[PDB]
């Protein structure tokens, strides 16, 4: 029994061990209560404004689109405190934890951005944070691991399974299944068991709300399409949510194509995986023929996740959103193009969204179209990844 | 078949509890796992709980995580597990055989087809660790269509609605969790407890087996004295495998000694 | 002959070769014209808002000050596009260059932040950017050098003299003395010959204007003191300017004390140097007994400059502003404290300002005081510097 | 003294231009620099322009930047430069000696004291490269109090107000820049030009010496033919030092040959 629908059509649900059901029910009840509480809303808005720096800008990119009939805006989540959109929802989840009387936070992280976001929110709000991270990721993300430790979080390497993100997800749930009475699990994307896909959407939806107000102000009309990269789905559902009922506005999600879909080395389960049940949800995922959860792949560590949030699978199934993929090389070219023509260094994750907008423009340069790309993060973290490839070229 | 019902009737006739080991199928390889399982039975196991290696066993602590990893190092697949199961049943016609599954392996190639394959090889029950009663409908319906008991879990803090649901929906045995958290011998649980055991009987639930953290004969004895029909032990068994990887004959001797002691504790 | 006063009391002036005087006079005239031009003002405000993300937040830091009578706010220039306040004035100077009809930018940089800021502004606004950087700095600032190159700027190593910032300053002026007809010299701080100290103040003064409006809104009164680190003086004069005529508001500038003033290994010429004439100005500087320009020192590369803007020397001389110093170890402790208690990673430069505010609080914890620290930049760039020292501890 | 006025009167009597080399004092060391300077004089230099090594010579291109660096490698200080100057004057009583200074070295220990020291050692002029006429008052006043000519610079695009100021304020000679940019033989300038030379004479300016980029005899001849009183050459001289560091006797022979050719070009 739940207060809210745990499914988006066939997708979603609460596929956790029975021991965790009361934790999910408690979290759902606290969320529903918080959403009706003007004091909670005011506290959350105050942190977003005065600590994180909302509203983020909406930047018109004129140099990129010169000579075409594309008008392109970037929603500047790269300017949010922490350098990515993740900060929005970790602030809201930290406030929910405190609402429930919890003093401890557990989080998973792959690339480390969610771990850093969780650590910063926990430092600000007086929570004791522990972060699980696959040992292979710990090795390759020293800068983020050091940030987490500077902010007072405990970073716990995970050596089981593939020692990457999915194994950290498992370990966070294993810990929670024994510690839920005192700890909140701060899940890092719009995935996992209900109520997380709903909570993360609602704590990211200011992205799209602001974009709508900003584009109305600047252009006097809604966008023809909003475009966002899809790792687990949080930044994309945050951009999309407020537009879902504006039926003229296209919603385009961009999964990582890695070395190419045909190589199998990609992270595009929504369009090229198979529905399964894992991490608490029924959703498309990267899996072997037998049903073992497979590793995904992208040049961008932040998009390298073997499933997708269930609301995206649902929006795809009904045709409300379209999903495409962008390869490593396409994302790299978009990264270089934004640096050189707009003076903005985008996250490699976000560069997937930008690359698809550039393709929309270049393929049909006399098509009149007003596009918004969600620039989910900044790309300082990526300059050496980009260096090391451009060096080998 | 109803192998659990026959077992529990026989044990009741003897005022005896069940002792039920868990191991991972194919840990540390197929041939040694078959020998391990024969040893457990010869030493006095009343029933078996058998895991199919899965990439992401999120209800298992490190001991059983490592068992899954060893089976994968040996190339063990679900199809090989079903071959093993068919052979185990051909050797041992009455022992109840329960599988410990994760949902994706059941759902993968179709839920109905999974339970049909279980029926074909002679499995008696399936516990899907990451499907709570709230999500269980298609799993329990497919299990019952194929004469498989769907096993559900009663946590220590189970409220009345949940007890009612577990009692109504489950068959074969009711899993009584000793504590929150994940599998492991390093963490001893409760304190079954008695209230839950009594309410389950009031609601005509399948007989209770206590599991999680059961690693000593005294715990087996206590579980039965508390009114449970028996006890399950996994990590304590799997630790003997882990400790003796280099010494497969010693492994079998230590398993036999341990299981014999654990089973002795369940007798009246 | 000039339109504006080139001096702040005895400090400042136009000590450049005669050949450069017409370039400075042209720049002064274009600036005076631009300051009266509502279209220039609107264009500058539009870039600041929609590209750079102004206004920046003013964050109340409650955890840091718990148990004391200090109320501390941070002005969040770390949230500006580029991660430091430098972006404000490079946008204004790029607009001046275009006003004058110039298509090329020359800039100097030490730590590389000004080079990156100059490169980003030039990419956005269609200018061809070349950046001089001492060869020793090029070697130690690979991340920034790569950012500049990604944004399309030419980075030219300088091998003369000490191969550090002052030598890059010289080389920028050498280039300009032959190229002024087509290039604008985008000087990186509130120093150098008139009109640069004035222009850079005016293109940074929104820091203090916003702070004043924000503190009035939140507290109903002006701060007791505003505190800012001083490399060349731009972020500090940007914070101070709008408060100069509010005589109750203390203005505190913090120079780097390095290993300690008594060691001579510092960057605090305003309080511990000697007035000289160099880089176009009469100002306190780091110099030998004979008058050779000496190298300064700080753990923070961005503060490591051997002079100071002339308006700071003037404000000090009349007692309107007070200047203090903070050592490397004090700055490191402030960096760690802000990370752990507020979830904000500050630039090591800015950590000097914060360290002095923490001292103000800790030394007199029952003194009622409302303080604003200018958080000039974010400290992602510093995590390894901080790592490498905390590793050696 | 007025050594420039006497020189220019003598050269005028002969319908002759001045040839004035620049070198950095103490490049490549004190003793070799003294020999270099004696060589320049014996080869026909009419006057000298002499740089005091400075950390930040922002009007100098690479050749002279490297001269300053060599002098610093030899430990050369301004006090050692003044010792050199006193000795040069004791050897050569009539040659005009001009210093090329940067402002901080003049201002360092007091402007008046600097020009007093120049008078004491027998310097005739000081050109402070980074003090424009607009900032020159305390420098020119101190120079004149100590019988030192303050040298000012006329750029190629000098307007009438600037010509008037340079003509009024300067003494000894007027520096006529051949082009924008910084010192260097690799960049030839103009085209003095004639209009400027004529306006300077109209305003009774000190006689003009053309400098920047003068590296060949033909340029010296052209400067004088255009109405300048002579020409200054620095980088071309300093390049001979740089080229022959390992061969100090060859260095002196090449300097002599070059200066002799350059001076020959100034004769009627
Ligand atoms: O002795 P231990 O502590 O290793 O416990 C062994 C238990 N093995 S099992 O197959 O019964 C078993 C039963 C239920 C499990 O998870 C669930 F409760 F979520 F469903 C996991 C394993
Ligand atoms: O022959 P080059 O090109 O090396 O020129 C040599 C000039 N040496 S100098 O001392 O007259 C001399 C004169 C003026 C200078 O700068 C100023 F114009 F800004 F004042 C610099 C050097
Ligand atoms: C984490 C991350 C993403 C991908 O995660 P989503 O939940 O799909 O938004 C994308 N962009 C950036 C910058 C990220 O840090
Ligand atoms: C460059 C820099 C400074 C020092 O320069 P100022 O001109 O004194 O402001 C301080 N803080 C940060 C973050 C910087 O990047
Ligand atoms: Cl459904
Ligand atoms: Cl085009
Ligand atoms: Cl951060
Ligand atoms: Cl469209
Ligand atoms: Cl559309
Ligand atoms: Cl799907
Ligand atoms: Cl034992
Ligand atoms: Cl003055
Ligand atoms: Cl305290
Ligand atoms: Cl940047
Ligand atoms: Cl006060
Ligand atoms: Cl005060
Ligand atoms: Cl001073
Ligand atoms: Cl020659
Ligand atoms: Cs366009
Ligand atoms: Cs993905
Ligand atoms: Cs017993
Ligand atoms: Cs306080
Ligand atoms: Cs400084
Ligand atoms: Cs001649």
């Amino acid at each position: 029994t739940t207060l809210l629908n745990p499914y988006f059509g066939e997708f979603g649900g609460m596929y956790v061990p029975q021991i965790l059901m009361p934790a999910l029910n408690q979290l759902e009840e606290a969320f529903v209560s918080a959403q009706k509480d003007p004091e909670f809303q005011a506290q959350f808005a105050d942190l977003l404004k005065n600590y994180a720096g909302r509203p983020t800008a909406l930047t018109k990119c004129q140099n990129i689109t010169a000579g075409t009939r594309t008008t392109l805006y970037l929603k500047r989540e790269d300017l949010l405190h922490g350098g990515a959109h993740k900060t929005n929802q970790v602030l809201g989840q930290a406030l929910l934890a405190k609402r429930m009387g919890k003093s401890e936070i557990i989080a998973e992280t792959g690339a480390g951005q969610h771990g850093v976001a969780s650590a910063l929110a926990s430092a600000l709000l007086g929570l004791k944070c522990r972060i699980y991270m696959g040992a292979k990721d710990v090795e390759r993300q020293s800068p983020n691991v050091f940030r987490m430790r500077l902010m007072g979080a405990e970073v716990i390497p995970v050596h089981s399974g593939s020692a990457t993100l999915k194994d950290a997800c498992n370990e966070a749930l294993r810990d929670w299944s024994g510690s839920y009475e005192t700890a909140h699990y701060m899940l890092g994307t719009a995935a996992g068991p209900h109520p997380y896909p709903t909570i993360v959407r609602e704590f990211q939806r200011m992205i799209g709300e602001e974009t709508k107000a900003q584009i109305l102000d600047k252009e006097g009309r809604l966008p023809d399409a909003v475009i966002a990269c899809v790792g687990g789905g949080s930044n994309a559902i945050g951009m999309f949510a407020d537009f879902i009922n504006d039926t003229s506005v296209g919603l385009i999600g961009v999964e990582p194509g890695g070395h190419g879909i045909e190589t199998g080395e990609h992270g595009a389960p929504l369009k090229h995986g198979r529905v399964g049940i894992y991490f608490g949800m029924k959703a498309p995922m990267m899996q072997t023929a037998d049903g073992q959860i497979e590793e995904s792949y992208s040049i961008s560590a932040g998009l390298d996740f073997p499933s997708v949030g269930p609301q995206h699978a649902y929006l795809n199934s009904i045709g409300r959103a379209d999903y495409v993929s962008i390869t490593d090389d396409e994302a790299l070219e978009a990264f270089k193009t934004l640096c050189r023509h707009e003076g903005i260094i985008p996250a490699l994750e976000s560069s997937h969204a930008l690359a698809h907008a550039l393709k929309m423009m270049r393929e049909q340069p006399e098509k009149e179209q007003l596009l918004v790309v969600n620039l989910s993060g900044r790309g300082d973290k990526d300059i050496f990844t980009v260096h090391d490839i451009l060096k080998a070229r | 078949m109803e192998r659990y019902e026959n077992l529990f009737a026989q044990l009741n006739d003897r005022r005896e509890g069940a002792f039920v080991p868990f191991v991972t199928l194919g840990d540390p390889g197929i041939e040694q796992s078959l020998k391990i399982i024969d040893t457990l039975i010869d030493a006095g196991a009343d029933a078996l709980e058998l895991g199919v290696p899965f990439s992401d066993p999120l209800a298992d602590g490190p001991t059983i995580q490592n068992a899954n990893l060893r089976a994968f190092a040996a190339g063990v697949t679900p199809a090989q597990c079903f071959e093993m199961l068919a052979l185990i049943r051909e050797k041992h016609p009455t022992i109840p055989i329960g599988l410990l599954m994760y949902a994706n392996l059941v759902f993968n190639n179709g839920i109905d087809a999974f339970y049909a394959r279980c029926e074909q090889v002679g499995v008696d029950s399936v516990l899907v660790a990451d499907v709570p009663v709230e999500e269980s409908a298609p799993f329990r319906q497919a299990a019952l269509r194929h004469n498989i008991a769907p096993i559900f879990i009663c946590p220590p803090n189970a409220d009345d609605d949940l007890l009612r649901q577990v009692a109504s929906y489950g068959r074969g045995y009711t899993y009584l969790l000793s504590r929150s958290g994940v599998t492991g011998a390093e963490n001893r649980g409760a304190l079954p407890l008695h209230h839950l055991i009594e309410k389950l009987k009031e609601y005509h639930a399948a007989p209770a087996l206590q599991g999680f953290g059961i690693s000593s004969p005294e715990q087996v004895s206590a579980a039965v004295r508390a009114g449970a029909a028996g006890a399950i032990s996994g990590s304590a068994i799997v630790k003997i495998i882990e400790k003796n990887l280099a010494s497969p004959k010693q492994m079998l001797a230590e398993l036999r000694s341990f299981v014999s002691a654990m089973k002795a504790a369940s007798r009246a």
